[PDB]
């Protein structure tokens, strides 16, 4: 290498040597809610590890947020990896691979691309705002991706300099935040060994505006370096949580002396922090130098001339020092990744831990078979070449070494999604500079050059000529659903290829982006919201294709459901006229689609446990519960294919002969659907009867897949079909007076307010509401404009709800450019999608039969 | 095992098999594993369950697909390879390959080739499609086709595939898409007698950064200058490799003799006192040309008695009076007038004359309508060379092999090109898609804009 | 008028003298939307006040 | 102590002086603790609106920066087919300023406005006889356990 | 207008509360600012005007006058007192012969003077073609012209269209 | 000159069909005999997507809109609208909406400009006679 | 007022009411002060 890297506290030979020892690596995702302090915390760690990289006085250096849209919007948009070497409280330097993820909920997918290559999570929580929408969603997604969860309660200065809470009441605020996170983790995990408390070191308190960062151990070590004889870990065991200090017996008691004494956190931690911040912001000129002398801090005369916020940042940089409590927390409570290799392989590898390669990936050894896994593609700012980013789980990538990239459709029997690509260069990716390395051992994160061509979203890089039984890591199961659908054409059609090129590039950049072409030749981008698609459209017009691009109106993708069983038992014969299939479609039981989608059931189970679930949970007979063939359009989709074919009428071996093709046709039918070619949802397809041809060249394949799709379509349409609306769950953070204004804004957009609850310890309220996602376009603009910016909303996908109309209603006339009323919205939503899709003007229930 | 016995091979129609464009899935945009459906020509991500080729095969009953990269045919949904020799022309239209025996005998091809539709053509004498305003580039690309050594380089991908690129290098797309176009134009078993240059031109639009668009036509001399310089830049492997095929074919070495004229507004004593200053003496700034720029004398502003045509006319040797060591050309920049003499030292095997038609006056761009009276089968360029040089240059007789002609106004102009088919002696006027057989005596009557000559 | 201006906004999204005063035709903030006409002025926790006004 | 010198170039003030000068200038200042008030009303928002030939309601109105696309001159493609467009709410001027790349064909010379900055929950102190660190009744109570 | 703007800005905050309408508001810093920022810009204009004070379409006509001036300078004074009118008639005759597509070669004219008249005719030819096409886009667009501009334009375009038509016939031949 | 819903709607099949029809007609004419240029032509497709058939003939700008195809309406008599009925069954099957070509309105405008520009030294009666003559020619040619 | 040290500015350079028209125009205002707010914003934006 030898590239020109900035001046740093460590040196890059020590970083490259900590890369080898994979016990001293912490793959950490800093995730939280929007603007909860993660990028400023990475800025604080960068300022700690880089003496020449300093934040400006009046404007925070972000140092991630390296995109232009990130610097202009102020919202983190892509996850930026930062590899630093951070020292611990004991002074021990650990290599830290930190993923600064976007906290905006629309970019939740980006967090998932960081959660896959991480062994741990630091959940950042505003101490003023508390637990918000994306903090709950990333608690859920962090304990569901089997990650160790720690908490940084950032912005504790807002308890001091904004709310001006008393130290006892701000302790109550922080304790309420820790209790809320504990309740959320106990909600989304049956285990209670991952209790988060600052006594355990799981909770860190911070203020990344002023570079405060302490756990209880690192604040106790300030006492241990100020006063010699105290052992700080035993002190940190007493600092938090209804433990009071008796200064006559000098001992920490659970019983409160004097009934007006404070807790150990208020006495020993919060009141010194309040006195530091109050002596800086209130009494700089009068009484800051004597308290600074009491804290051991001497500032230069040039430094005391600073304004109050840079002086606060400086005073707390000298008092708290390095961010060794963050390193305490992430070293004690985030795995090794040697220790964290086994849950990572058990969760994210498709072969599991029990494979011959899953064993060697659980060992995480650099002299093993190469098993890198990339989840992010990072474009260089010329836009042309991408760099695949991910972690090496075994082996060592080398620059110049040919390698076998496996895409997401690579199975061991379908070996065509692989490609042998020569690795161009390797970078250890810090945010604004890359350390070019010759090799990257296991456990480490790496930017790889040259493997970007055969992959779109997610790769498993292995080696060629060995690892023939190498499977892919699982694709990124995202936190939400890319629902908002925009059509995209070039202004000049002659530069369509540039746009297509750019469309491929935004498909690499945004992990839950879906770029497709519909049957009308309409190019379609799916996103999670309007900020997400605004940044996608910015990158499409400015970064990747330098051309002008018309956008359509944002629309949503709909689902399709049924509400009653099919009227007549529908059938379809093949073009052979052999192989009749006879299905009915009935709606699923309530909560079953949520069970199939959230992996409460799997078809990867055996028939016994699956049948036992469906018997004990949804009142299915074991006749029906042992007869489940597939699970909707994917292996976890909200539909079920059952065969109620009795073995008396049907030969069951002759039916298992074509079970694969009937399952394929059912999955394709639920993937498209006959109403508007958008996914079928919450429909049980019961194969009632199945004639099967006897010889295999008359059944199978080109006969029975489209026939099974036709009988899925006709069984769906004879059941009473409904469209489904995506509903956004909207968490509004408004003031107390703007709550009736939030209600007024939501009442114009079909939004039902679930709750308006006060943020405890803040003067704000959270209005949780359910807007339809077709009615959320400019909802946050409506809300922040109507409330003069005081209310702010984040809206994420929650569920699908049936549109109040009936989509197969030719009685409804729709004037083309009018907002339709509710009782025929589905009729507007079905045909316009059908026009967008370009299908026929209306779908008849008899289009897929054999009688017409 | 049901390869060689596929039922669905009659379902292929080659009338829809357009293999000239971006090999992306028509649904997912992906270049990874693209498969042409041979029943409709549309590309779909290729292979497996839940892919676009599979779902297309069961959706349309289109049961035969060709891997656009692997050149292997596949019957879908029941995925087996198809091994049939009757499908070999589909892969040869998709990916034309040229052996060395096929390249050496490529210019000895007198018999017409037939396309799949009943349309005879000659390889290389093949129409390039016109997207909106494109004929400048179609004319130049048809001029660099029918240049044998540049063609023979770009007909084997192995001649240029393994040469090194910078990581973020878009400029090599010109090299590989020019090779793709050259293999499509010289394809003797094509499915149609014309080739869309659209991918080659998207490479041109991307690499020149919206210079030389397809919607707006440029000049053929500008496009040929940029395109030869960009092929020569991109065929150098992470450096200026000094000799590429473009230098080996088109580049010669001239010897420019710049002489500073003193100043015109001076007295004669100072004017001949400035001669010994040696700033006003002759230099030798010997350089290399891809093309010779031939300057026509201006349209004579008045008709004369002879050749009662309004069309002016120069011989070729009078505008090749430039590039001998006697004729001096006035150069006029701010404060300084020079007297440039030219002197050809290395004559290329394939010499391009870019005859300068369009000059801008004070008000608009005027096209010189002067007709160069050139022979087409013999120009002895021996006397445009130093006697220091004429012992090295054994062959200096050139035959015309390509003649790009601009027709019309500088605004609403068109480009055609008279290419000499080798093997025959026949000349063909290609205006973008139509291929007329032009007579050898009628080439010298058109406004010769760009000419390529072959040294024999 | 405001329902008329709402559907007009939709229908057009898709389908010498020294004058010392500004005209009222120069004006903006002629909205149809009741969320944008009556725009819920900031109660700055009931303790901050707008500048200049008594 | 308080200024540079006789040139009157740099001042350095004691925070009681700045506090009482802030109180004397209370009538000239709006007591906003944020720039969230200027959402779609800041400079970037107005640069965007000028670039898109759109007028924010409380804001300025300019000449068009570019020549406008006349939406009676475009000729009913499959893209702008009004039979495909689901209308729920009118896409306002504010939505095309707020998300200029989502809601505009041809956003040129357009400025991405700042998004939310987090709501500065600053409780102004009405009473100086109150402690500086005080659980104000604007603060919602924290119900213990 | 701006100062009136600031008056409307200030008065409507000033005249709230118990303060009503009336002439008592003076918060003059805004308008005073505006007029000083005007003085900033016109200070060097009035200074340049006082420093200057307190000190011490027809390209054919200009082109014909310039070439006549250039021809005359290199004539001797004993010969230019007869020759000058004649070379103006030679200029106008060469231009009449260009407008007519007929040969203009005066045999007794010396070839530097002939070359300068040829040059003049080429410059006037390019201007004449450009002003004919420009005036035609003016007339055809609908811009307001008078009778002699259209008559002149039609004569220019008739000679240009017949030059193009004679070139078309000779291209056919 | 027609409204956007009344012009040809540029759907992909109809645009490809119009260009295909034009290309088929253009190949039948050799380029040396006569050319037929796309830029000076107009190819209106009536299909299931375009409900109006459009043509400029003889200075008239005609748009035929069938009764079966985007009328849905009782009509009173409008002047430029030609109720096209079937010859055998006498049923109004289409309406031809007439207009004047923009070249024809421009010819009338340039004719009035030629009247005014060459007015000059003429009699007011002659200027008004030229106005009357141009107005009778326009109004009796282009009546509805 | 968030500063405690600063550089001295000209009295021309201090617009006392720039952050007044940079606010939204208050409720109940007549039309001339509203267009005055919008045109003060217009020349503010043209300056910036
Ligand atoms: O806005 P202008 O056209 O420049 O006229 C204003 C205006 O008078 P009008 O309301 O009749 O237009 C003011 O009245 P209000 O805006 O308060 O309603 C008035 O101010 P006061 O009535 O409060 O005195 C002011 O008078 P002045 O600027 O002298 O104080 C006067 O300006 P004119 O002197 O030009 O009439
Ligand atoms: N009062 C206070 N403000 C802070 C603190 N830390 C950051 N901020 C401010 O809060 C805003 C949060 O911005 P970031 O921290 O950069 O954003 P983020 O938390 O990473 O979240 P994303 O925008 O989704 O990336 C910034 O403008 C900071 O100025 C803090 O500790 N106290
Ligand atoms: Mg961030
Ligand atoms: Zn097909």
């Amino acid at each position: 290498m030898e590239q020109t890297l900035p001046v740093t506290v460590y040196e890059m030979d020590f970083l490259a040597d900590l890369m080898d020892n994979s016990e001293l690596i912490r793959n950490v995702t800093l995730c939280g809610h929007l603007h909860h302090g993660k990028t400023c915390f990475v800025d604080c760690l960068i300022e700690q590890t880089h003496p020449e990289i300093r934040k400006r006085y009046d404007q925070d250096l972000c140092y991630t947020d390296i995109l232009f849209t990130e610097q202009e919007r102020g919202v983190g948009i892509k996850s930026t990896p930062v590899t630093v070497v951070l020292p611990d409280t004991k002074g021990k330097s650990y290599l830290f691979n930190i993923m600064d993820t976007p906290g905006h909920v629309n970019f939740s997918d980006e967090v998932t691309a960081g959660l896959r290559i991480s062994d741990g999570v630091v959940l950042f929580i505003d101490a003023a705002e508390g637990v918000m929408l994306n903090t709950e969603r990333l608690i859920k997604h962090a304990v569901q991706e089997r990650l160790a969860v720690t908490v940084c309660i950032n912005k504790i200065d807002r308890l001091i300099l904004e709310l001006k809470l008393p130290p006892t009441d701000a302790y109550y605020k922080l304790r309420h935040i820790v209790d809320e996170v504990n309740g959320l983790i106990s909600m989304y995990s049956t285990d209670e060994n991952l209790i988060l408390s600052p006594l355990l070191g799981n909770v860190c308190f911070s203020s990344s505006q002023y570079s405060i960062c302490f756990t209880l151990g690192s604040f106790a070590k300030i006492y241990a370096d100020t006063f010699g004889d105290i052992n700080y870990q035993e002190f940190a065991k007493r600092l938090w949580g209804d433990i009071y200090f008796n200064p006559k017996t000098r001992k920490f008691t659970k019983k409160a002396p004097t009934s007006s004494s404070q807790r150990s956190f208020v006495e020993f931690i919060l009141e010194p922090l309040y006195k530091i911040l109050a002596q800086v912001v209130g009494d700089v000129d009068t009484s800051l130098p004597r308290t600074l002398d009491e804290l051991g801090i001497h500032l230069t005369k040039e430094e005391l001339k600073l304004n109050i916020r840079p002086l606060l940042r400086l005073v707390c940089k000298k008092f708290f020092g390095e961010f060794t409590g963050f390193v305490d927390m992430c070293v004690q409570h985030i795995p090794s990744p040697k220790v964290g290799a086994k849950p990572k392989i058990e969760h994210t590898y498709t072969g599991g831990v029990d494979s011959d390669l899953g064993e060697a990936m659980s060992d995480c050894d650099p002299d093993g078979p190469l098993m890198c896994h990339t989840t992010k593609m990072y474009s260089t700012d010329d836009g042309v070449q991408f760099h695949a980013f991910g972690r090496v789980l075994s082996g060592t990538i080398h620059a110049g070494q040919p390698v076998k990239v496996l895409g997401e459709n690579y199975t061991l029997e379908d070996e065509e999604d692989s490609q042998i690509c020569t690795v161009g260069r390797l970078w250890i990716s810090v945010a604004r500079y890359h350390i070019e390395v010759n090799r990257v051992p296991a456990g480490n994160w790496v930017l790889i050059e040259g493997v970007d061509q055969p992959i779109v979203k997610t790769a498993t890089i292995t080696e060629p000529r060995g690892n023939e039984e190498a499977q892919i890591f699982r694709p990124l199961k995202f936190n939400t659903t890319s629902v908002i659908k925009i059509a995209v054409e070039p202004v000049n059609p002659s530069e369509l290829p540039k746009m297509l090129d750019g469309l491929r590039k935004v498909n690499k950049s945004y992990p839950s982006l879906t770029t497709k072409v519909e049957e009308s030749g309409e190019h379609v981008i799916l996103g999670t919201g309007e900020l997400y698609l605004d940044c996608v459209m910015h990158d499409l017009r400015k970064m990747y294709s330098e051309i002008d691009i018309k956008v359509a109106d944002p629309v949503v993708t709909f689902c399709e459901t049924v509400v009653e069983t099919s009227s007549l038992k529908c059938f379809a014969e093949t073009p052979n006229k052999k192989n009749k299939i006879t299905m009915i479609a009935e709606p699923l039981e309530k909560g079953l689609a949520e069970d199939i989608e959230n992996e409460v059931v799997q078809i990867t189970w055996n028939r016994k446990k699956l049948g036992e679930f469906f018997q004990t949970k949804y009142d299915w007979d074991l006749l029906a519960a042992r007869s489940i063939w597939a699970f909707g359009p994917d292996a976890t989709g909200p539909n079920i294919l059952v065969d109620d074919t009795l073995p008396s009428e049907v030969d069951k071996a002759l039916l298992g002969s074509v079970k694969d093709s009937i399952v394929q046709g059912f999955q394709w039918g639920t993937r498209e659907g006959p109403l508007c070619d958008e996914l079928i949802r919450n429909v049980k397809f019961k194969i009632l009867d199945a004639v099967v041809a006897q010889e295999p060249l008359h059944r199978g394949g080109g006969q029975i897949i489209p026939t099974a799709r036709r009988v899925v379509y006709s069984a769906f349409l004879m059941a009473t079909p409904r469209l489904m609306e995506p509903y956004y769950f909207v968490e509004v953070q408004a003031p107390a007076d703007c709550v009736s204004a939030v209600y007024t804004v939501l009442a114009r957009r079909r939004g039902h307010v679930t709750q308006d609850a006060p943020i405890p310890g803040s003067p704000l309220y959270t209005i949780k509401a359910f807007i339809p996602a077709i009615d959320s376009f400019g909802f946050e603009t409506d809300l922040r404009t109507h409330t003069q910016g005081q209310a702010f909303s984040l809206s994420v996908f929650h569920h699908w709800q049936i549109v109040p109309g009936d989509p197969l209603d030719k009685s409804i006339v729709i004037r083309p450019l009018e907002p339709q009323p509710a009782p025929h919205l589905a009729r507007e939503f079905m045909i316009k999608t059908r026009r967008r899709k370009g299908l026929s003007e209306d779908v008849s229930i008899s289009k897929f039969f054999d009688d017409p | 095992r049901r390869s060689r016995h596929c039922p669905y091979l009659d379902t292929i129609n080659r009338s829809v098999l357009d293999f000239d464009f971006e090999k992306l899935c028509s649904i997912s945009l992906s270049h990874i594993n693209a498969y042409a459906c041979l029943v409709c020509g549309k590309y779909f991500q290729g292979r497996g369950l839940k892919s676009h080729a599979y779902i297309h095969s069961v959706q349309f009953s289109h049961h035969v697909f060709l891997n656009l990269h692997t050149l292997k045919f596949y019957c879908l949904p029941d995925n087996y390879e198809i091994i049939d020799s009757s499908l070999e022309d589909i892969t040869y239209v998709l990916k034309p390959t040229f052996t060395k025996q096929q390249i050496a005998n490529l210019d000895k091809q007198a018999k017409l080739s037939r396309a799949y539709d009943g349309t005879t053509y000659l390889p290389g004498i093949v129409g390039l499609n016109n997207i909106k305003a494109n004929d400048y580039a179609n004319a130049v690309l048809q001029a660099l086709s029918n240049v044998p050594p540049l063609r023979n380089y770009f007909l084997e991908e192995d001649n240029y595939k393994n040469i090194k690129r910078p990581p973020g290098d878009i400029m090599f797309l010109l090299v590989q898409r020019f090779g793709e176009l050259m293999r499509k134009l010289w394809n003797p078993r094509n499915f149609k007698a014309h080739v869309s240059p659209h991918e080659m031109l998207q490479a041109v639009v991307l690499c020149s950064k919206k210079t030389f668009q397809i919607t707006k036509q440029g000049d053929g001399v500008d496009f040929l200058s940029w395109f030869l310089n960009a092929l020569h830049s991109a065929l150098g492997g992470t450096k200026k490799k000094k000799k590429t095929i473009v230098t080996d074919v088109f580049q010669g070495s001239m010897r420019i003799f710049t002489k500073k004229l003193p100043h015109p507004d001076l007295p004669a004593e100072e004017k001949e006192q400035l001669l010994h200053n040696d700033e006003y003496q002759e230099t030798m700034v010997e350089s290399t040309f891809m093309y010779l720029t031939l300057d026509l004398p201006t349209a004579p502003l008045y008709k004369d008695e002879k050749e009662q045509l309004i069309i002016p006319q120069v011989p070729l040797f009078n505008i090749l009076a430039k590039f001998n060591g006697i004729t001096e050309k006035e150069y006029k920049t701010y404060k300084e007038n020079f007297l440039k003499r030219f002197q050809l030292t290395k004559l290329p095997p394939y010499l391009i004359f870019c005859i300068k038609r369009f000059t801008k006056n004070n008000f608009f761009v005027e096209k010189n309508p002067t007709i160069v009276n050139f022979p087409i089968t013999n120009v002895d360029l021996r006397e445009y060379l130093s006697e220091e040089v004429q012992a090295v240059h054994k062959n200096t007789t050139y035959d015309l092999i390509a003649n790009i002609v601009h027709d019309g106004k500088p605004s609403e102009g068109s480009y055609r090109i008279h290419v000499l088919h080798h093997g025959t002696g026949k000349w063909y006027e290609l205006q973008d898609l139509q291929v007329t057989d032009i007579l050898p005596q009628m080439i010298t009557l058109s406004e010769a804009y760009i000419q390529i000559w072959k040294r024999r | 008028k405001d329902k008329s201006k709402e559907l007009h906004a939709i229908k057009e999204r898709y389908l010498r003298k020294f004058v010392f005063e500004w005209d009222a035709s120069e004006d903006t903030s002629i909205d149809y939307n009741p969320l944008y006409k009556e725009r819920h002025q900031v109660q700055l926790l009931g303790r901050g006040f707008i500048a200049g006004i008594d | 102590k308080y200024v540079n010198g006789s040139t009157y170039q740099r001042w350095q003030f004691t925070l009681p002086m700045m506090s009482t000068l802030y109180r004397l200038a209370n009538q000239l200042l709006t007591d906003l603790v944020d720039d969230n008030y200027f959402y779609l009303f800041d400079l970037k928002a107005f640069f965007t609106s000028k670039a898109l030939n759109m007028a924010i309601p409380g804001g300025p109105k300019f000449e068009p920066l570019v020549r406008d696309i006349n939406l009676q001159d475009e000729d009913w493609n499959e893209f702008n087919d009004i039979n495909k467009i689901i209308i729920r709410q009118p896409i306002r001027t504010e939505y095309k300023i707020a998300f200029p790349y989502l809601y505009n064909n041809l956003p040129h010379h357009v400025h991405l406005t700042w998004y939310h900055t987090p709501n500065v929950v600053f409780i102004k102190t009405e009473d100086p006889d109150l402690p500086a660190f005080y659980f104000d009744p604007l603060i919602n109570p924290i119900s213990h356990r | 207008r701006m100062c009136k703007d600031l008056k409307h800005l200030i008065y409507y905050r000033f005249n709230t509360g118990p303060v009503g309408k009336g002439p008592g508001c003076g918060f003059w810093a805004a308008g005073w600012r505006v007029w000083l920022f005007f003085m900033r810009g016109i200070t060097p204009l009035l200074e340049r005007w006082l420093g200057n004070l307190l000190a011490r379409s027809h390209f054919d006509l200009e082109l014909r006058a310039a070439v006549m001036h250039d021809i005359l300078d290199m004539m001797p004074e004993g010969i230019k007192q007869n020759k000058a009118r004649t070379i103006l008639q030679h200029l106008s005759e060469a231009w009449r012969c260009w407008k007519a597509n007929i040969p203009w070669k005066v045999p007794g004219l010396p070839t530097p003077i002939e070359n300068m008249i040829l040059r003049y005719v080429k410059a006037k030819a390019d201007w004449w073609t450009n002003t004919a096409h420009y005036n035609r886009e003016r007339i055809r667009r609908g811009a307001t012209v008078d009778k002699t501009v259209c008559k002149k334009n039609l004569g220019r375009l008739t000679r240009l269209y017949l030059k193009a038509e004679q070139e078309r016939q000779h291209n056919y031949l | 000159c027609w409204p956007r819903d009344a012009r040809m709607r540029l759907m992909k099949h109809d645009v490809n069909l119009g260009r295909a029809v034009f290309w088929d007609i253009k190949n039948r004419l050799p380029r040396s005999v006569t050319t037929v240029q796309w830029e000076n032509s107009f190819v209106s497709v009536y299909s299931k997507d375009n409900p109006n058939l459009l043509f400029n003939m003889c200075g008239f700008e005609c748009r035929i809109l069938p009764k079966c195809r985007t009328s849905y309406e009782e009509f009173t008599h409008k002047d430029g609208v030609w109720n096209l009925q079937n010859e055998v069954t006498k049923e109004r099957t289409a309406q031809c909406f007439l207009r004047v070509d923009d070249e024809s309105m421009q010819r009338f405008h340039n004719r009035v400009r030629q009247i005014l520009m060459a007015s000059g030294s003429t009699t007011f009666t002659k200027i008004v006679n030229k106005w009357n003559t141009a107005l009778i020619g326009l109004m009796t040619y282009f009546r509805e | 007022f968030n500063l405690r040290s600063g550089r001295t500015r000209r009295a021309l350079d201090i617009p006392l009411v720039k952050n007044w028209y940079r606010e939204h125009c208050p409720a109940g205002q007549p039309v001339k002060v509203r267009v005055s707010y919008q045109k003060l914003l217009k020349y503010y934006v043209l300056n910036a």
